[PDB]
């Protein structure tokens, strides 16, 4: 997160870290949608272009996290992956259309007051929340410029309107991505960057004051640039995918 | 059921620091 | 390289 702040303590219940093994580094960003399931970018774990194709035993799910590199003693959680679920038209060739993927754990992880799932959009929300100008959060910790957070980062950013996003790149959007940002014009900045990747885009909804996971972080052109745009997966677009996997395989 | 509600925050009725830019542009 | 080590357990 480029021009973002420090988290507070349980700001993010739901972020999850992806760690890989070896090397012990940082992978992606995620969320905790239930006990069990942990919802990331697809790239995070497929992108052929530059070789990544990571399986089940190459990661650990870390949860309840503050401090990018501690070992958080009696807080974070550490869990193994189940099973990995890919969308089967994610399109890694081209722009990284429906850049979404599940991840079963093996076991439930314990809800405490650091670890706690954030909710899927229902239509109607979505349809209320995602409105140009109506800001969201994103949170993780990638870059903080185009070196890293000592801990979890978090910028609020309005979304932005779809020519405008558009206009800003070369890349083909689908009606599966939106994108948000400050213009150059608006005099304030922030941005999602690489290491972001996989985390949450979050609205609180004024209805019944609960967060809602509306993006994942999903790409950009470099970070923070004036007149680019950071994308995120619409989340509500691929819900139909997200429940028949969670209601295939529980 | 009790998704997207945190305990140091929304469960205990206190608010974080920027949540309300958030409010404020749900106009 | 500056992550601590976690748990051997896991
Ligand atoms: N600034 C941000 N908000 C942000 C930036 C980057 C990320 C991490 N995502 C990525 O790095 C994804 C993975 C494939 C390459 N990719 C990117 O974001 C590329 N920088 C980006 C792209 C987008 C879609 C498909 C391929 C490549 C692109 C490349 C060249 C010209 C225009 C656009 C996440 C967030
Ligand atoms: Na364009
Ligand atoms: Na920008």
């Amino acid at each position: 997160i480029v021009e973002g702040s420090d988290a507070e303590i349980g700001m993010s219940p739901w972020q999850v870290m992806l760690f890989r093994k070896s090397p012990q580094e940082l992978l992606c960003g995620a969320s905790l949608i239930s006990d069990r399931w942990v919802l990331t970018a697809a790239h995070c774990l497929l992108y052929p272009p530059w070789d990544k194709n990571f399986t089940e035993n190459d990661l650990l799910v870390r949860i309840g996290k503050h401090s990018r590199t501690r070992y958080e003693r009696n807080i974070e959680k550490i869990s193994m992956l189940e099973k990995i679920y890919i969308h089967p038209r994610y399109n890694w060739r081209e722009n990284l259309d429906r850049d979404i993927a599940l991840m079963k754990l093996k076991k439930p992880v314990a809800f405490s007051d650091y670890i706690h799932p954030v909710c899927l959009p229902d239509r109607e929300t979505a349809a209320s929340l995602l409105q140009a100008g109506y800001k969201g959060r994103v949170t993780g910790w990638g870059n903080l410029k185009e070196g890293q957070p000592s801990v979890l980062q978090v910028v609020n950013l309005p979304i932005v309107e779809r020519p405008v996003c558009k206009d800003s790149t070369r890349i083909r959007i689908t009606d599966n991505m939106f994108c948000a940002g400050y213009k150059p014009d608006e005099g304030k900045r922030g941005d999602a960057c690489e290491g972001d990747s996989g985390g949450p885009f979050v609205m609180k909804s004024p209805f019944n004051n609960r967060w809602y996971q509306m993006g994942i972080v999903s790409w950009g052109e470099g970070c923070d640039r004036d007149g680019k745009y950071g994308f995120y997966t619409h989340v509500f677009r691929l819900k139909k995918w997200i429940q028949k996997v969670i209601d295939q395989f529980g | 059921a009790d998704c997207g509600l945190r305990p140091l925050f929304e469960k205990k009725s206190l608010e974080d620091k920027t949540e309300r830019e958030l409010l404020e542009s749900y106009i | 390289g500056d992550f601590e080590e976690i748990p051997e357990e896991y």
